[PDB]
DNA sequence: TAGACACC
DNA sequence: GGTGTCTA
């Protein structure tokens, strides 16, 4: 296998989720927070051509970026990993899969309760405010007939009362109230335009933010609240 | 078959962990209490605490998470600094499952001394989501854990069984190691050495199976084995013999046998002649055997130190 | 100072509202009470047996220890505390000295610079470099050794010395009177 | 009677909201009115020492009475990053109206916050014209003694008999509207009364009983060896040295702390001289589980209390 | 032929160095046991525990690693503070066996008292990980390893053989001495001596090859050195005779001589005196000489703690 | 042999080589013994009577391997410093390829017992390049793994034969001296007589040139005041199971019959305990007022 | 006298070897690690026209390059470091020659064991890829003819037998073994291209790399093995 | 990088 | 005091 410098952006990331990764022969990869907080999917360009698990992911993705891009990754006599460039020869090590957090299987996302979309720069944004407001919790809610975000600081407040920050999706067609909570540490999304597609069934609660390039599937707190 | 099977693994004390609540060998009514936790499937926050190694802590912590079919955070204590109880452990309490499934964070060996920081943020953070999820923890000693987070769990602590649970715990023992036998292909010669092993350690059920282990080398218990397991912890009637007849040329001669492991030899012998003597020389034996353990290791010749104890008992001792 | 007819503003005002916290650390630092004064304040209530905790203080199980030592009539709890002293609780080594002797009253670094430079430059043991300031400072004089070996000062070597400005003020004292 | 709902524990969930729902002696209850009137609340430490007579809810209700903007910071959390961040931006971020600033440290007796402490000692005289500190302080020992300058510093406790009588009967009467709300059964009030004498001082520990006790809806630590030496029973204290053979140096250190107190003061010199060697010479001993055994006899037999 | 020679080192207890469990040579039931892991493959966790020194466990943790062919990590025991524990020896217990060999990390001299909490990190980390790598500690003193941590491992305890093994090792390590000289071109001019050293210093099969590479400074060895070897450990008559005299000068200047082996002599010292004193003085010679014997090691001056010793004994011993 | 820029009589006339060292007879040949193999081995080298000049054996037995030598003073040894400059000495195969020989002076400091134990599996870890001399006063000072890597070298106890020779090569070097430093001899029974007055001790004789009695506490003692005596027990902190030696010895002929029974608990007693006692110089001051009292 | 932009290039890196230098009259620059590992030499083009000691030369060169090129070092009037701008004057401490480690002379380098060549962008990539990889020690050595470099990491492998990275340098003609052990703590040199000279008797080692600005010599490891 | 805490 | 660990 060969991969290429948008799939390498693309592992870079679910590094960023996961610190290792398993990945298995054929164009899709996948991975979980530890937590099961955050679920990452994507379908890359380049073929996997062997299943193998990585135990420092961004370790790996680092020496790749010290090689060409032709760089050719096979499986290691011994059964390691192999990066062979033109005059170089690089050895990286296979990790025992019992050791690396893989999600089960890509369980399919339940029909949206409320779908909403956000813009690359909105979500940008928001994640760079994020640091300087020191907001840590984020809720996406209806006011006004719109989808707004609005973010909190739940160490000072802890209801969630006080609003530094409030973002203006798009309008809302239906009649339910629901207040969804999403901690900020989750939103791990490469930035880009996303369609955000809310589910909720009682307590449970997921937010699958769905882009181009791949999609994320995140927890909404135990104190999201609604109607569905 | 009716014992799990990790298969996975070779270390065996550990191919052999149960899987189940059932399958863990525990006093009667942690059993139950246990079982009752499993049933009405929302689990509290609990403390397993030994201290000695092995009596099922983390195997029972596994096991409610297993029964419970919850959505388990297994996490070594030692890595919980508290940044990362901030981080993805805050993360996961906070987050909605959806399986449906109970969430269960388990921080393996949380007994640290420094972790106390990590300590103090949790009370608050387990109360903030035990609607969400419960936090199992497993320590060798309960002090290394806070009052606030003792207070925030229920304790339960392992390894100090009533008499009438202690034989239980016993005869399901061995029952066990004879079916593990069974499927590593260990023929059981005599069934003594079998039930040695479950005796000479016994609040700890790895050592057990880890000793179990060490004897299979010719893959028979015959009683040439049995033999072997008498010996280690083996009979102190030798000596308890020789202080009650108050002789020197016996007492000599037998201090010699066991210079080589002392602080094991010591501790049988408190044990031993605290019964068969006078509640008075109870006091007396312990200032004498007090003293001369406290001094060994200072002491030259350990064979003489050892000498210097038995007279000095014979001469205070009276039964 | 540059605006005439300022309010006030305090040594901690200026402190806590510029947020310089070197100002404000120092501001902390110079409330607390003089390491000296403790060890003082420590020693007379033992002695005179008079309220007083630690944990609040800095506590040198050497200083009570020596400076008690000092009369015959404390001598046999100085000594338990000698002996057993080690691992008891700098809090306990207190309350044993306090309910222990009865009665009451009560009445380097230079040279370690000096000798761990000596030790160093011959390659000798810190015990000969005792031996070799004593055959030098009455022998010799020594300020003569002490201009070859003003040579190796360096900063680096003054953080094994001591942990404070303490150290840079011995930098010059050696680059000074020899 | 008030209720936080929402709160879990009972202690919690019942916290007196005024220092007049707050259960107190004589001068004590006077003096928190007499401060709650003049409208405005200067540097204070309440300190207790023995606990749950009420440091952390007076605290709180003070700046309630007052209708104070209050910022509640524990102790063991307020550090060297937080007096500089956000206890400075409290105290300069302005509110607007009426509201007076109060910033309520509680339990500010913890062994390492003492350099949190010179730095609030300096705090406070760049910010105190415009907010105002209340301390608490089991041991105030565990306070540096400059905030015991400028801070006022309350001392609790020690109801009069007179006290004990009519606060007795409010902890009794108190204790009866919990148990309505809460849908628990009192099979017997003297019973109820039972609880207010055994744990007297204590308003903080009957709370938590309580809340053990509802398991079935109505109402009937090195204690375990500190308890066995006073007995001065073997069978017990043998049992007990394995239990603490873990860890020595720690178990050790909390026994010589609490026998200390509860021994006469010819004992102490001796308790030290026995746990003194004893500490000394483990890791010399070979059975450090009858190392211990070693000084629990002796212990009780030269301890007297 | 059999002996293993590394060759790339001169200091010769070294050179020496066993390299797999049979050249090794311990107790009986240890060899079978330690034969019994190597057949099967997978080594479980292990520590071998001295504690005196030179008896093969940092050896005998080698070897099994050549004789499984496994993966090893040996790692200075000192240096496993709790980073390195969760660093390296994390990221290679995690790692995923592909030459399809067993992994094993062999901490040595792991038995340090402030490495406790790189201790307790281990014990979550031992069985996370033991379907993978399998660890094999090795200790002088096991106080200094915490009980979870032992209780985790297979604990096997060196250099306390039965009279029955030790006597099959003696035998072993004088024919090894040999088999060593034969290569170091030492010559043997009495065999005597070359028993001399396996006895003197037994336990220890390090110092025991260290004593014959200082001797054959002239190498061979003659048994002109044997005197040298042995030494005296024989008649306490000298001393005997000044405490039945009860003189001083006598036993203040013997004193000094006996302070070399304190341990040897004091034992030789009950002996003889408990046959040649009233059986009063038997209970008084005890209490005297285990309270001396006692108290050796902490005692500055082992010269003088001796003469306390001869005083102490001339005033109570009452005999003849 | 002089180094003649450097400015300490002890350490300009250092003898350069294992021969120009003032020894025992059976030592020298030792030692000759050992650097005939060209390679040195893990050595201790212990005294315990001082002055006899460890480090400078050491110092040479590593002249005449041509070795490089890494120099320690044993108190500096530390944890850290053993983890990074030994270490990163230890581990460099050296240029010119001679041993490098790590000499730990005095190892028989305190808390450096830890500093002990990390190094059992790095004297094994580099044995090549490598090797160890631990100079040690006391040898229960090294702890026994380090002393069972090690050749345990034992020093001196010069016979008559010894005693006389040695005599002869203390005047004719240290005659040698006072020549080159330009130093008058106005008699030579003064250089005999000083060759004699501290014998085994050169290097102490040699200090006296460029410029204990116990007298001093026995005298304090008959007098029984404390000042005095509080003040001369940290001179011999130092030594103590030397000088708890030399008191018992002295005060025997010195006093009373009864006092000598009572003089003997006193001094054992406190022997016994040195070594447990945190403060050695407190634990001498409380032998003396012991002393002086009965 | 005036430094070029080379030669403080040259400086700068000498600098990594060791934190001070002695700088004497000529055109001959020097230093060696305090530890003795590793030495560099150089030719300069700049002339220095007086003896001077600098201890610290990192900091020393920081301060150079805020002046302009034209900037003339002379000695001080008190005999400390003056750098004299246009209209600016800057002092810099002279260092007591005691305390900064120097080598003795530059001892000439034995003929060579053995010779080959490093490109200046695989010298790169090993340096780059020793970091991710965690590779501490290498061994140039042979192979099916060829002269390799081969990166094992001796934390986690005591052996060298797990071979992280390769690098083929150029085939070899002679018909010795060699197995030369180097600590990459020791190779300093600047990037660019070297000659290599290695050279080997006994249990002695060295390897020269000769590159155009300067000379390294570093220290093979005590496991070197050879039959030269 | 220090100081707090804990264990020798 | 030394060493280790953790939080800042
Ligand atoms: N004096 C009191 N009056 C009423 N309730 C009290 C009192 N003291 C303690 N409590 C109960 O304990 C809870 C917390 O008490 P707190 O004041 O923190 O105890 P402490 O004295 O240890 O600070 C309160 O919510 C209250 O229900
Ligand atoms: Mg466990
Ligand atoms: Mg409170
Ligand atoms: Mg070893």
């Amino acid at each position: 296998m060969k991969l290429s410098k948008d799939t390498t952006a693309l592992l870079k990331n679910f590094a960023t989720i996961n610190s290792g990764i398993m990945l298995k022969s054929g164009q899709f990869i996948m991975t979980r927070a530890v937590n099961g907080t955050t679920y990452a999917e994507a379908n890359i360009s380049d073929v996997i051509d062997f299943d193998v698990a990585i135990y420092d992911l961004n370790g790996f993705l680092g020496i790749l970026s010290l090689v060409n891009d032709d760089a050719e990754i096979s499986q290691s006599e011994d059964g390691n990993i192999k990066i062979a460039d033109a005059r170089s020869t690089i050895f990286w090590p296979a990790a025992d899969p019992s050791t690396v957090v893989a999600p089960n299987k890509p369980i399919p996302f339940p029909v949206a309760s409320a779908v909403t979309e956000i813009k690359a720069e909105d979500l940008q944004q928001l994640l760079r405010v994020s640091r300087g407001l020191q907001i840590d919790t984020i809720a996406i809610t209806v006011k006004e007939g719109k989808i707004v975000i609005n973010g909190f600081n739940k160490v000072e407040d802890s209801a969630l009362t006080r609003v530094k920050y409030s973002l203006t999706l798009g309008d809302y067609d239906g009649e339910n109230t629901f207040n969804f909570i999403i901690n900020m540490a989750n939103m791990k999304m490469q930035p880009g335009n996303y369609k955000l597609l809310l589910w909720a069934k009682g307590k449970q609660g997921a937010a699958k933010f769905e882009g181009e390039h791949a999609n994320y599937v995140v927890a909404l707190e135990a104190d999201s609240t609604h109607d569905f | 078959s009716m014992i799990t099977v990790n298969e996975k693994e070779h270390i065996l004390e550990q191919k052999y962990r149960p899987s189940t609540i059932d399958e863990c060998i525990l006093p009667a009514f942690d059993k139950e209490t246990f079982k009752s936790i499993t049933s009405k499937g929302k689990i509290p926050h609990i403390i397993l605490h030994s201290p000695s190694p092995g009596t099922g802590k983390t195997t029972v912590a596994k096991a409610l998470c297993h029964d419970v079919n919850a959505d388990m955070m297994f996490v070594n204590g030692s890595d919980c600094k508290i940044d990362f109880v901030r981080g993805p452990l805050t993360n996961f309490a906070s987050a909605a499952s959806f399986d449906g499934r109970q969430k269960v964070i388990v921080i393996d060996e949380f007994d640290r001394s420094g972790l106390a920081e990590s300590q103090r943020h949790l009370r608050s953070f387990m109360e903030a989501y035990s609607s969400n999820c419960s936090i199992i923890i497993t320590a060798n000693n309960i002090d290394g854990i806070i009052k606030p987070l003792q207070s925030r769990c229920r304790v339960i602590t392992f390894g100090q069984p009533t008499d009438e649970d202690k034989i239980e715990m016993m005869k399901q023992m061995i029952r066990r190691l004879t079916e593990i036998c069974k499927h590593e292909g260990i023929a059981i010669a005599d069934m003594k050495v079998v039930a040695a092993l479950v005796k000479k350690n016994f609040p700890d059920f790895r050592k057990t199976i880890g000793e179990l282990d060490s004897y299979s080398s010719k893959g028979v218990l015959d009683a040439g084995i049995l033999s072997l397991v008498t010996n280690d912890r083996g009979a102190i009637d030798d000596v308890l013999e020789s202080l009650k007849n108050k002789d020197v040329k016996q007492l000599r001669a037998l201090a010699p046998k066991y210079a080589a492991d002392y602080s094991w030899f010591v501790g049988k012998l408190a044990e031993e002649i605290y019964s068969r003597v006078t509640p008075q020389s109870i006091i007396r034996m312990y200032e004498i055997v007090g003293e001369n353990n406290q001094y060994h290791g200072i002491a030259a010749n350990t064979e003489l130190h050892l000498a210097y104890l038995f007279i000095q008992l014979a001469c205070e001792m009276q039964w | 100072s540059l605006f005439k007819d300022d309010i006030q503003l305090n040594e901690h005002q200026v402190a806590w509202y510029s947020k310089d916290w070197t100002a404000v650390q120092s501001a902390a630092d110079s409330f607390k009470e003089k390491a000296e004064n403790e060890f003082f304040e420590i020693i007379g209530a033992i002695n005179n047996k008079t309220k007083c905790s630690i944990a609040q203080k800095d506590y040198s199980k050497f200083m009570v220890e020596n400076a008690l030592s000092q009369f015959p009539e404390c001598m046999p709890a100085v000594y338990a505390m000698n002996l057993i002293g080690s691992g008891l609780s700098d809090e306990a080594h207190f309350n044993y000295l306090m309910a222990a002797v009865p009665r009451g009253k009560r009445y380097d670094s230079t040279e370690v610079l000096i000798i761990k430079l000596l030790a160093k430059r011959y390659q000798v043991n810190t015990n000969d470099a005792i031996n070799y300031k004593s055959i030098l400072t009455k022998n010799g004089k020594l300020p003569l050794v002490l201009k070859e070996l003003k040579g190796l000062v360096t900063d680096d070597f003054l953080k094994e010395v001591t942990k404070n400005v303490k150290e840079q003020k011995q930098l010059k004292k050696l680059a000074l009177e020899w």
